[PDB]
C-alpha cells in the first residue's frame, strides 16, 4: 500500500491510506529522502488514516509525501554477524564497515515468553564490588537494576561490570545505549577494541552493539531497547547461549514515549508520564528475561528524575528487578564510590539459605550498625556526643570505618579518583567487615579504611598515615 | 521542604525533646 | 446489523471505539473478529468505547465486533486447587485443563448485613508479632501495608505455609484453603513464588490467580474480581478460604489507566473517582457467614505498597479505611534486624481477641503492654547516663521482648509453640539473659520442647490455656533449660 | 544542676516549639503537592 | 414521564426524555430490573437530556433502557415504624423485618429552617453524662465532633446518649452510617438490640438505623446522611421532639461528595476535594438545629485526614460543630469510663453568658485542678510524691477524687458490667464538683467516687468501703 | 544562518543580522540551525585541554575541548564570571603561533537584557576578546522564537570551526530562559504542557543541542566544539527537574553556592556536587601530578569538618585531614579577570598539596600566594617555561619548587 | 449564609457595600462589617471552578484579588466638597494555624490599612481581646 502524510507535528506524522490500512506497529518508508526515514504505526483514527512516530527527523517532510506501507513491524539483522557491529533502532549499520550479512531477520516487536517458559536457578554472580557483593549480591541470569540521579555512578558501575564481568565471560554480550551520551558510545566502542571484546579483522567479537542516543528523535528512544533486546533474544533463543545484557539507560525508553504521549492525544497521568507508562515498561521488561532456553544477565541503568525515587518511572521498575543497587548523590557527596546506598539496595539472594550464614550475618551486621549510626546522625548532630554511651559511640566509631570500607577505587575511574583500581573477592570482602563488626580494628584511623580494596590495605595504609 | 527530610527532621527532635526533659528532671 | 454487531471506528492505546453495537449492555464481553474478547466500559451515545483483552495489533478500523451476551464468569470450586491460572480462570501452568463443574460470576454483590456474624474464629499466620498483637479472624480483611520490599509479601506466604498444619489434620472447619492473587508482578517472581509454595506442600490448597506485568490492563483490573469468585465459592459452601491480593496499588494503577483512555475525568493523583468503590466492592464480599447460611468465611490479606512510607497518598487512604486493620512494615525496623518489619504501635486489629485464642491471650495482654510501656522509653536507652531502676527495667523487658517477636521465614509456628516461648521472657525468665541470645535461646528451647515435651504442647493445645499445673511444668524446663545454656 | 536544670528546660521547650512548627510546615507542604500534582494532571488533559 | 437511556458511563448514566424532563434532583427509576435502580438528576445537559448518578450497580444497563421520572426526588417512609427498623438509602429495608409501613414519605432534598424559624437563644442539651454535662456541654440543635474511634468506647457513648435521650426528653435518635462497613454494621445492630435500644419483638426501639456501606457508589454514600437527616426531622418537624442525629462518619459523607463530583467531571479544588465542599456540607448542616417546632442535635464522627486539622475536608467541617467529644485510649486506661478527655473536649457553650456564672466557673474549677496536678504528674514519679505542700498534696487528693467522680456507669452497660447505670443531673453534676473543689469530702477516699452517680452515692460508698 | 570566521569580534541577533550597526557580515557560508550531532565514527575522545584560567576548575572539574560542562547556581553566584573569564583566558593561545591551540568563542545571550550585553561586549572588548569571540544576542523583548532558536544558531557558527579541524568554545547563557521561551511558544501553539508546564519534550529541546558540542577525528579535522551551558537553580535546589534534565546531558558541572560565595569563597565552586565526566584525560600532566587525588581529598575535607563542629575526640589523620582541607580550601579561592597560566596554576597547588604550607596560617595563605607567584614569575620563568614546555613537573624541576617553596617561605615568614 | 447558593454569598458583601455608600454619599457615616472574606473567597473560588477558569495558587482563580480590591476601595472618606461623609469596613478574614502568609490573608493585608490580629495562644491564656499588640497595625 501507499499512503500519504496529512500532518506533520513533531515526531508524530499522520498518514493518509487510499486502499490498504496498515496494521498497528507496521513500519512505514517515506518515499522521497537522502536517507531512510521509518515511521512506526501508533494508531488507527479512523477515516483511513494512521498516527506515527517517526523514527528519525521530520524536517522537509511535506504534507501529501508518499508513504509506503512495508507490510512489517520494524524487523532487524539478527544472528552471529551482529557481534562486533554496532547498529541503528532500525538495523542498520553505523560503523561503517558494510551490511550486516545475517541469515534471518527479527521483528523487535515479540510476546514475552510464557509463565511456564521462566527458570527458577539462582546462583550467585560474584562481581569485584566489596559493597554489591556483600550487600546486594547480582544473580547469574538475574534482572539486576543500578538506579539514580544525574552523576552519581550510573555508567562508571555498569563500566567496572562490564569489565569484572563481561571481559572473562564466556558468551555474547549486547550493549544497547539507549538515549545515552554519544560520546560514550564511542569511548565504549574503542575500549572495545583496544582490548579484544570487539575484533575488527576476525569472527571472535564477543559483543553486539546497538545505539539510540540521546541526539535523536523521541521515536528512535522509544524503540532502540528493542532493537537492542532482539538481537539478545536471538542469543538466547536461537543459539541458547548465556547472554549478558547492558542497557543504559532503559529510563530513556519511558521517558521517550512520555515526549510523544501528548502528541498521541492523552490526557496525561501523574508527574506528566503517559497513562500507559507501566503496561509499556511491562510488555517490555517482561522480554528481558532468562528461560529454560537460554539464560540473560541484564544490568540496566535506571535514571532518577529530579533524584526522586518515587518518581512514577524508578517507582514502576522495582517489580521488574531480582537485584537493585540504589546509588545516592548524598553519599556521592561525601567522595564515597561507588556511592551505592547499603540500606537501599537489595538482592533476592540475600538469603541464608543460598549465600549462607556468614554471608548473611555479616551483610545483615553492616547494615544494623550503618542504620543505627544514621538514627544517631541527626541527634549528636545538636545535642553532641558525650552523653553518649561508650556503647554507643563505638558504633559511630565502626560504622564510619564501614562506611569507608564500602567505597572502592574502581578501574575504571583512575582519571577520576588517582587511584588503582581494586577489585575484591567474596571472602577477602566478607572477613574484610566481619572484622571490623568485631572490633580488630578499632585502633586504625578512618581515614585508613576509605579507598582501599582489600582489609590488609587498610592496615598497610594506617602506617603509612601513621606519618 | 521535602515530606521526607521534613519528617527526618521531626524524628530527631522529637527524641531531643523526650531526652532533654528528663535530663531536665 | 448495527444491533447485535458493531465495526471499528478508530483503535489505539487498548482502547476500541465501535460503532452499532446497540444492544449491549454495561460491562458486557464483546469479540473482535480476530478472536480477541474486550468489555464495554463505556456506552455512550454515538459509540462503545471497548476495553481490548489483548494487543491492539489484532484490531483495525472497520474489524467487525459481535456480542456475546455472556458477562464475565469464571470456572470455580475445589478442582482449582493447586493449579496455576490466569484471571480468566485459564491455566497457565501447562499442567492441563482445570475441570471445574460451577462457574461464578467474577463482579456480585458483597453478602448483605443480615447474613452475616461476628468474626470470631482464629485465622493463624504463624507468625508471632501477628499472631499475638495483631489478630486475623476468619471473615476479617486485614491489610499488609509497607514501602517497596519490606516483607509485605512474605507475611502472605508463611500465612500461606501455615496453613498445612490444619489442612492435613481431619477436623474439616480450621481448613482454610488459600488464593494468591499476583497483579503486575512479573513472571518471574511468581514462578519463584509457586515454587517456594510447591517445596513446602502447601500448593495443595493453594490457587494462584496471576495477572503479570505484560498482561493488557483489564485483565490485572479483573484479576482480583476472578479471584474473589473463587474465594466465594469456599465462603458459601461452609468452607473457608484465604485470599491474597498482591498488590491493590497495581490493580489501581491498572483501572486508573483505562478510565484515563476512556477519557473519564481524573480526580487527584489522575484516578477516577469510582477508584474507591472499585476496592470497596472487592473487599466488602470478604466475610464472616451465619450457620443459617453455613458458617464459612472468606478471609482478605489486601497488599497495599506505600511510598516513603506516605500512608495518606490517595489508594492508600481508601483501602486502610475499609479494612479492619494494617499490619505496618518499616524499612528502618527492618534494617535494624526486626525482621518481620511490623512496627507494633501503629499496626492495628480491629477485630482484636474476638479472634486470639485463650491460650495467647494468657500471654499476648501482657506482652502488649510492657511493650506499649517500652515505646514510650525506649528513646531514652541510647542517653540513658542514670536512670532510675523503674524504667530501666521496662528498657529491659523492652528489648528482650522485642528480640521474642523476630522471625526467620518460611517457618510458621503452631499456636502452642509461640505461647511457650513468649511466656519465656513474658515471665522474666529471660530477663537476665543476653539480648543478643535470645534468638539462640529460643530457637533451641523450641527445639527442645518440640523434642521432648510434646505433651506439654499437646495440653496447651488442648486444654486451649496453660493451666496452672503445665504452667509449673514450664517454670521448670525454662528454668533448667536456661542453666543448662549459661554454662 | 541549677544551671543544666534551666538549659535542658528551655532546651526542651524549643524542640517541642520547633516540633510544632514543623508540623504545621509539613502539613501546608503536605496539601501543596497535592494540589500542585493535580493541576498538573488537569492541565495536561484540558490542552487535549 | 417515560425517558430513554442514551448513555451510561460508570455510575453516571443518561437520560434522554421526548416530551417532559424531570427537574434536578428528582428521582428516576430503570425500568426491567431484578432490583431497584434510583438515578437521581445532576444536570440539564440541554436536548432533552438528564445527567444522573446511579444509587447502585450501573451493571447490565443498556442504551435504550426504558427510565420513569418519579417526578421528585428520593422519598422515604417517615415516622414511627422506621424506629428500630434499617434502612436503605431510598427507604428500603435491608433488615429483612419486611416493608417499612409508614403513613408519610418524606422528600430526602429538603431546604433549612428559613431564618424566622431560627431559635434566638442558646441551651444546653442535658445528656446526663458528667463529663459531657460538666465541661463539654451539647448545645440544643448544635452539631458535635466525637473523635476516638475503637477499644475506647464509642459505640456504648453512642447508646447510652440514644437511652438518655429517650429518657430524659422523651425525644428519639436516628443513626445513618455513611460508607459503613458492612460487618460493622451488622456489629453495630446486634448490639443495640442486646443492649435494648433496638427491640425486634415490641415497638420500644429508640433508634431508627440509615445505612449508606461501603459497597455502595459514590451517589448513595453521598446521600444516606440526608436521608438519615430526613427521618430525624420527622419526629421534630412533625412531632416536635428534640431528636438525635448521628453521622458516622463525617468524613465519609465530604469524600462521596468528591466522588461524585469528580464522576461529573469537575474540576477539583485545593487537595482534590470538590468545588463546591462548602455547599455540599451547608446544605446539610444547615437542616440541623433547634426550630420553633423542636430540634435535631447530631453526633458526628469526625475523620482527620494525614492528622491534618487544616486540611479542607476538616476545617470546612469544624466550621458548624458547637462542640468537641474527645474519647481517649489514655483515660481509658485510668480505667475511667466514659474515657472522655476532660481537657481536650470542648464546647462553643462554655461561656458564662450561656450557662451561667457557677456552671461556668466549677466546669474551670475542675480542669484548672485537672491541668495542675497534671504538671506534678512529673514530678511525683521522678522525685518521689513528698516536696509535695500542705497545697501540692490537696490539689493532687482532689484532682485524683474528681478524675474518678468523672467516670460513671451506663445503664447502657447492665447486661454486662453486673452494675446499675447512673443518669446523673446536671444540677447534682455542678453541685457533686463544686463541693469535692469546696473541700467537703476530702476526707473521703479516692475509691469512693469511682463509678458512682451523683455524689451522695460517693459517700455511701465510702461507708460500704469503711 | 550565516556561518564562518567573518563573524568574529561581531554581535548578531539570533538570526545572523549585526546589532553592533558596525555594517553587514561578509558572509559567504550559511549553516542550518538544526543538525543532528556527529554521530559514533566521527569523533574522538576529549583529550586536549580546555584552560580555563581558574584553579578550582581547571585542577578539580577539568575540562576538555568537545567536552559540555554546566554552569550551574542561583542568581548572582558567579555563573557568567566562570565563562567571561574562560573567554579572556584564550588571548594566551589566540595572541601565539600555534592555530591547534587556539579556541575560538560564541557567547550567546538568551532572555538576558540589552544593558547587561553591552556591558557584556564592552568589558570583552576592554580585554581585547572581541577579536575572537562572536556574541549572538537574543534578549528580553527579542520575541520567544527569536530566544528559542538562538543558542541553535549560535551551535552553527561555532560547527563552522569544529568541522574545519579549528577550536571553538560556545556559551549558552542561560538554558533557563531558553525553556521559557520554549514552553511559551510551543503553548501558543496549543501543544499540551508537561510536567511544570513545559513541553513533554524540554529535555529533547536540549539534548539535541547540546550533543552537536564534540571532538572530531582527525579523520574529520581534529577540530572540535565545547559547550558551557548556564542553567538557573532556585534556592540552590539541583534536584530540580530541569537542572537534574540538563545535568544529565553535560560532561560534568560546576555548582556555584550562595554560602560558600558570601563565606568569602570565590568561586563559589562546591567541590563535592560538581564533577567531570573526562576526568584527568583533560589535564596536562603537570596538573594532573599535582591535583591528581585533591578531588576526593575535599570532598573528604568537608565531611570530617562537619563531623568535628565539635572536635570530638579527634586523632591525627584527621587533624592533619583538617590542616590540608583549609590551607588548599584557599588556594583554590580566586579574583575575577584574572585568569591563570597553567604553569602558575601547578606552582601554587604544589606549594599547598606538597604540605609546604600546613604551618602557614589560614590568614595569610591568599598573602602568600601573591608573593610567591610574584617571585617565581620574576625571577624563575625557566622554571615556569620548562614547567609549561614539558608539560609535566621533571624531577629536578620538582627538586627546584621545593627548594623556591620552602626558602621563600621562611623568608616570608620572618 | 452556609446554606445559600455560592453566588448569594459571593454577591452579598457587594450590595451590602452599596447600601454603607448610601451614607457615605450624602454627609453621612456608615460602618460596614463583611464577616467573613474568607468565605466569600471560597464562594467565588466555586463559581470560578465550575466555570471553569484556570486554578491558580490554592486552587483560587486569578482574579480573587481584585475580588477584594474592588469591594474595599469603596470604604473611604469624602472631602467636604463631597459631603465629607465616610464609609468604615472591618472586614475579617480567618487564617489556619495562625499562618499569616497564605495566599487570601496576605492579599487582604495588601488592600487594608492596617490589621488586627488575635492570637490563640492569647485567647486560651486569658488575653482577650486576644489581640497582637506587636503585630497589629493601623
Amino acid at each position: 500500500t501507499t499512503g500519504r502524510i496529512v500532518a506533520v507535528i513533531g515526531a508524530v506524522v499522520d498518514v493518509q491510506f487510499d486502499e490498504g490500512l496498515p496494521p498497528i506497529l507496521n513500519a512505514l518508508e517515506v518515499q522521497g529522502r537522502e536517507t531512510r526515514l521509518v515511521l512506526e504505526v501508533a494508531q488507527h483514527l479512523g477515516e483511513s488514516t494512521v498516527r506515527t512516530i517517526a523514527m528519525d527527523g521530520t524536517e522537509g517532510l511535506v504534507r501529501g509525501q508518499k508513504v509506503l506501507d512495508s507490510g512489517a513491524p520494524i524487523r532487524i539483522p539478527v544472528g552471529p554477524e551482529t557481534l562486533g557491529r554496532i547498529m541503528n533502532v532500525i538495523g542498520e549499520p553505523i560503523d561503517e564497515r558494510g551490511p550486516i550479512k545475517t541469515k534471518q531477520f527479527a521483528a523487535i516487536h515479540a510476546e514475552a515468553p510464557e509463565f511456564v517458559e521462566m527458570s527458577v536457578e539462582q546462583e550467585i554472580l560474584v562481581t569485584g564490588i566489596k559493597v554489591v557483593d556483600l550487600l546486594a549480591p547480582y544473580a547469574k541470569g538475574g534482572k539486576i537494576g543500578l538506579f539514580g540521579g544525574a552523576g552519581v555512578g550510573k555508567t562508571v558501575l555498569i563500566m567496572e561490570l562490564i569489565n569484572n564481568v563481561a571481559k572473562a565471560h564466556g558468551g555474547y554480550s549486547v550493549f544497547a545505549g539507549v538515549g545515552e551520551r554519544t560520546r560514550e558510545g564511542n569511548d565504549l566502542y574503542h575500549e572495545m577494541i583496544e582490548s579484544g571484546v570487539i575484533n575488527l579483522k576476525d569472527a571472535t567479537s564477543k559483543v553486539a552493539l546497538v545505539y539510540g542516543q540521546m541526539n535523536e528523535p523521541p521515536g528512535a528512544r522509544a524503540r532502540v531497547a528493542l532493537t537492542g533486546l532482539t538481537v539478545a533474544e536471538y542469543f538466547r533463543d536461537q543459539e541458547g547461549q548465556d547472554v549478558l545484557l547492558f542497557i543504559d539507560n532503559i529510563f530513556r525508553f519511558t521517558q521517550a514515549g512520555s515526549e510523544v504521549s501528548a502528541l498521541l492525544g492523552r490526557i496525561p497521568s501523574a508527574v506528566g508520564y503517559q497513562p500507559t507508562l507501566a503496561t509499556d515498561m511491562g510488555t517490555m521488561q517482561e522480554r528481558i528475561t532468562t528461560t529454560k532456553k537460554g539464560s540473560i544477565t541484564s544490568v540496566q541503568a535506571i535514571y532518577v528524575p529530579a533524584d526522586d525515587l518515587t518518581d512514577p518511572a524508578p517507582a514502576t521498575t522495582f517489580a521488574h528487578l531480582d537485584a537493585t543497587t540504589v546509588l545516592s548523590r548524598a553519599i556521592a557527596e561525601l567522595g564515597i564510590y561507588p556511592a551505592v546506598d547499603p540500606l537501599d539496595s537489595t538482592s533476592r539472594i540475600m538469603d541464608p539459605n543460598i549465600v549462607g550464614s556468614e554471608h548473611y550475618d555479616v551483610a545483615r551486621g553492616v547494615q544494623k550498625i550503618l542504620q543505627d549510626y544514621k538514627s544517631l546522625q541527626d541527634i549528636i548532630a545538636i545535642l553532641g556526643m558525650d552523653e553518649l554511651s561508650e556503647e554507643d559511640k563505638l558504633t559511630v566509631s565502626r560504622a564510619r570505618k564501614i562506611q569507608r570500607f564500602l567505597s572502592q577505587p574502581f578501574q575504571v575511574a583512575e582519571v577520576f579518583t588517582g587511584h588503582l583500581g581494586k577489585l575484591v573477592p567474596l571472602k577477602e570482602t566478607i572477613k574484610g567487615f566481619q572484622q571490623i563488626l568485631a572490633g580488630e580494628y578499632d585502633h586504625l584511623p578512618e581515614q585508613a579504611f576509605y579507598m582501599v580494596g582489600p582489609i590488609e590495605e587498610a592496615v598497610a595504609k594506617a602506617d603509612k598515615l601513621a606519618e | 521542604a521535602t515530606l521526607k527530610d521534613i519528617t527526618r527532621r521531626l524524628k530527631s527532635i522529637k527524641n531531643i525533646q523526650k531526652i532533654t526533659k528528663s535530663m531536665k528532671m | 446489523d448495527l444491533e447485535e454487531t458493531g465495526r471499528v471506528l478508530s483503535i489505539g492505546d487498548g482502547i476500541a471505539r465501535v460503532h452499532g453495537l446497540r444492544n449491549v449492555q454495561a460491562e458486557e464481553m464483546v469479540e473482535f473478529s480476530s478472536g480477541l474478547k474486550g468489555m464495554s466500559l463505556n456506552l455512550e451515545p454515538d459509540n462503545v468505547g471497548v476495553v481490548v483483552f489483548g494487543n491492539d495489533k489484532l484490531i483495525k478500523e472497520g474489524d467487525i465486533v459481535k456480542r456475546t451476551g455472556a458477562i464475565v464468569d469464571v470456572p470455580v470450586g475445589e478442582e482449582l486447587l493447586g493449579r496455576v491460572v490466569d484471571a480468566l480462570g485459564n491455566a497457565i501452568d501447562g499442567k492441563g485443563p482445570i475441570g471445574s463443574k460451577a462457574r461464578r460470576r467474577v463482579g456480585l454483590k458483597a453478602p448483605g448485613i443480615i447474613p452475616r456474624i461476628s468474626v470470631r474464629e482464629p485465622m493463624q499466620t504463624g507468625i508471632k508479632a501477628v499472631d499475638s498483637l495483631v489478630p486475623i479472624g476468619r471473615g476479617q480483611r486485614e491489610l499488609i501495608i509497607g514501602d517497596r520490599q519490606t516483607g509485605k509479601t512474605s507475611i502472605a506466604i508463611d500465612t500461606i505455609i501455615n496453613q498445612k498444619r490444619f489442612n492435613d489434620g481431619t477436623d474439616e472447619k480450621k481448613k482454610l484453603y488459600c488464593i494468591y492473587v499476583a497483579i503486575g508482578q512479573k513472571r518471574s517472581t511468581v514462578a519463584q513464588l509457586v515454587k517456594r509454595l510447591t517445596d513446602a506442600d502447601a500448593m495443595k490448597y493453594t490457587i494462584v490467580v496471576s495477572a503479570t506485568a505484560s498482561d493488557a490492563a483489564p485483565l490485572q483490573y479483573l484479576a482480583p474480581y476472578s479471584g474473589c469468585s473463587m474465594g466465594e465459592y469456599f465462603r458459601d459452601n461452609g468452607k473457608h478460604a484465604l485470599i491474597i491480593y498482591d498488590d491493590l496499588s497495581k490493580q489501581a494503577v491498572a483501572y486508573r489507566q483505562m478510565s484515563l483512555l476512556l477519557r473519564r475525568p481524573p480526580g487527584r493523583e489522575a484516578y477516577p473517582g469510582d477508584v474507591f468503590y472499585l476496592h470497596s466492592r472487592l473487599l466488602e464480599r470478604a466475610a464472616k457467614m451465619n450457620d443459617a447460611f453455613g458458617g464459612g468465611s472468606l478471609t482478605a490479606l489486601p497488599v497495599i505498597e506505600t511510598q516513603a512510607g506516605d500512608v495518606s497518598a490517595y489508594i492508600p487512604t481508601n483501602v486502610i479505611s475499609i479494612t479492619d486493620g494494617q499490619i505496618f512494615l518499616e524499612t528502618e525496623l527492618f534494617y535494624k534486624g526486626i525482621r518481620p518489619a511490623i512496627n507494633v504501635g501503629l499496626s492495628v486489629s480491629r477485630v482484636g481477641s474476638a479472634a486470639q485464642t485463650r491460650a495467647m491471650k494468657q500471654v499476648a495482654g501482657t506482652m502488649k503492654l510492657e511493650l506499649a510501656q517500652y515505646r514510650e522509653v525506649a528513646a531514652f536507652a541510647q542517653f540513658g547516663s542514670d536512670l532510675d531502676a523503674a524504667t530501666q527495667q521496662l528498657l529491659s523487658r523492652g528489648v528482650r521482648l522485642t528480640e521474642l517477636l523476630k522471625q526467620g521465614q518460611y517457618s510458621p509456628m503452631a499456636i502452642e509453640e509461640q505461647v511457650a516461648v513468649i511466656y519465656a521472657g513474658v515471665r522474666g525468665y529471660l530477663d537476665k539473659l543476653e539480648p543478643s541470645k535470645i534468638t539462640k535461646f529460643e530457637n533451641a528451647f523450641l527445639s527442645h520442647v518440640i523434642s521432648q515435651h510434646q505433651a506439654l504442647l499437646s495440653k496447651i493445645r488442648t486444654d486451649g490455656k496453660i493451666s496452672e499445673e503445665s504452667d509449673a511444668k514450664l517454670k521448670e524446663i525454662v528454668t533448667n533449660f536456661l542453666a543448662g545454656f549459661e554454662a | 544542676q541549677s544551671a543544666r536544670m534551666t538549659a535542658m528546660d528551655n532546651a526542651s521547650k524549643n524542640a517541642s516549639e520547633m516540633i510544632d512548627k514543623l508540623t504545621l510546615t509539613f502539613n501546608r507542604t503536605r496539601q501543596a503537592v497535592i494540589t500542585k500534582e493535580l493541576i498538573e494532571i488537569i492541565s495536561g488533559a484540558a490542552a487535549l
